[PDB]
RNA sequence: AAUUAUAUAACUUAUCUAUUUUAAGUUUGAAAUUUCUAACCUAGACUUACAAGUCAAAGUAAAAUUGACCCAGAUAUUUUGAGACCAAGUUACCCUAGGGAUCCUAUUUAAGUAUCGACAAUUGGAUCAGGACAUCCCAAUUAAUGGUUCGUCAACGAUUAAAGUCCUACGUGAUCUG
């Protein structure tokens, strides 16, 4: 319970579909910038971190 | 061992007598040794049952010096549980008034003594650390000689009680070293809402600014010497008593 | 480390900081814990012996808990020895065993532990005058000691009668209990008589203070009564 | 008990009345309730109240310290969430099921197997201590060898080589009764 290492955030699209998707990063890093597919542009765009969920 | 063995609230009301942790989750604050079951029998208290050896129970010696508490059954192992001091007695857990506040963890004797020495000064109600800290827990309350919810003084204070504390307007000063003067204070002039925050812990800033609608000012304690600060607890304590005298 | 207590110089060691009349007798005390033994250093104690364990030794932090005693790696054996307490801490040190007034009178042998906790108070209230009996009971054993906790770090009969002479009033105190900074305990002379850890303190002690023409600042715990009295105290000075 | 208790009854506010400038609260209780990005698909399997989630041949397709669902959110239908609820008594007012009456001891061993039999293996006191090792004293990493006083959950006083941490129906002497 104590033990903190890892968080979960939500990583949403740039291209303003509005698709969203959860990852896990570490708490002592800087924010994450992935490409990962979008449904629904149907092609890979760029994802910037936008709000932490919780303490993994 | 148990107040009653089939009586699942007496064994409750004897372990949490010999319990930090036991007597914090049964609400139950005990002042072990006799002189000090005094003390929080003197401090208005009339503790429902007391922690003491199971033959030292029967025979009831230090429940002579208890001057109410109620001498109970207690475990060796919830004994040593409770030692801060074998007669604990576990308990329940205005304007110009003494109130003590010692707000946050700290010392389990200053604790329950800070918000103990409100009390005798005519306090209509001393506070201490809060429930989460243990402060009322049967050995936290050892320390501090005092109960909870019996004594003027409370430990086991919980959310409810918590705002009750605050809610009236006396003007509150948090009292460690250098928080005007302990006793020249605005809020030791006006009625006495002391609340010393934890020595570990400190003063919330938001508790600061809720000392606007108290108007009290921080109590500030000259040291000759270069000591960082006193006993934050003890600090209240004075607080508290000089308030309402100066109220 | 050092682990053999079995030599007979520490059997005498052990036996002066384990038992009171030994101390008494060998004039030797221990005081366990770092922060303790650093203040006996400031405060000119010469200590006898240092204890430090395996890994305090090395890291110097019990060295720095000599309180001038020859600072040593000692085990468990060892240190037990050397502590008056069965548990030796990992630093320890065996060492010897008016208008407006505050002062403090005890006649006879008073407790150690009353004496520490006692002078741990009197270091934060900064009283400027101190009375006592004579220096028969020891306050350094190792329960007198964690009383002190190094806050705390020979006035006689003839000298503590002086103080009773004194036209001085004890102001009282109980763990209920007029406000602290409404009593001249240092803004008015101050004889504190009241009901010492060797013989015990009840609500009595406090009316018992009252009765010596103080009035009330039942039985108030000794290191929190005491700490916010000196607060106080403090504040009146 | 634990939790309550707009049966009623009261008060308060409405209400309803005087003048004039029953309902809702709460309390009693008729009672009530419970207890004592890391894919998709698809043989065969796992996990699981249900549901979802897992492993995995084949196939297809991208590439080269929690854990799901329900249920609530957010928004515009896309996304995001970590089988006695909790809970005392009493019963000879009872019910059912029954049980009764109507330092030895038992093995094993055998130093000294007719008859026996050590060591073993299966209230305060007085007298005398036995044992655990996590070693205080005594002793040479090793060792429980013998000891570890008298008093006033902590503490103090005085001795002692030392007053380890403790256990042994007050450790242990042979009233009398039920």
């Amino acid at each position: 319970k104590s033990k903190s290492k890892t968080i979960l955030v939500k990583l949403v699209s740039q291209a303003g579909t509005g698709f969203s998707f959860n990852h896990k990063r570490s708490r002592l890093r800087e924010k994450l910038s992935l490409l990962h597919y979008d449904p629904i542009v149907n092609k890979k765009v760029l994802f910037v971190e936008q709000k932490k969920i919780r303490s993994l | 061992d148990k107040a009653f063995p089939g009586d699942r609230r007496l064994s409750s009301v004897m372990t949490i007598v010999k319990s930090r942790p036991f007597r914090e989750k049964q609400g139950k604050i005990l002042l072990e040794g006799r002189r000090l079951i005094a003390d929080a029998l003197k401090a208005g208290a009339v503790p429902k049952a007391f922690f003491f050896s199971r033959l030292e129970y029967v025979k009831e010696l230090p429940v002579d010096k208890l001057k109410d508490v109620s001498l109970i059954k207690v475990k060796f192992e919830d004994i040593k549980d409770w030692s801060d001091q074998g007669i604990m007695g576990i308990f329940a857990k205005h304007t110009l008034p003494l109130v003590l506040i010692c707000d946050n963890l700290r010392d389990p004797g200053n604790l329950g003594t800070i918000l103990r020495s409100a009390a005798g000064a005519g306090c209509s109600k001393v506070l201490l650390t809060k429930g989460c800290v243990d402060a009322w827990e049967p050995k936290v309350l050892r320390a501090g000689m005092g109960a909870h919810f019996q004594v003027p003084i409370v430990n086991n204070v919980e959310w409810e009680t918590v705002p009750n504390h605050l809610p009236p307007d006396t003007r509150v000063y948090v009292a460690d070293n250098c928080g005007v003067q302990s006793y020249d204070l605005d809020w030791t002039g006006a009625p006495a809402a002391v609340v010393i925050g934890g020595e570990t812990h400190g003063v919330s800033l938001e508790s600061l600014q809720l000392a606007e609608s108290t108007g009290g000012k921080r109590l500030l304690i000259p040291v000759v010497p270069g000591v960082d600060s006193l006993n934050s607890a003890m600090a209240a304590s004075i607080l508290l008593f000089e308030g309402k005298r100066q109220l």
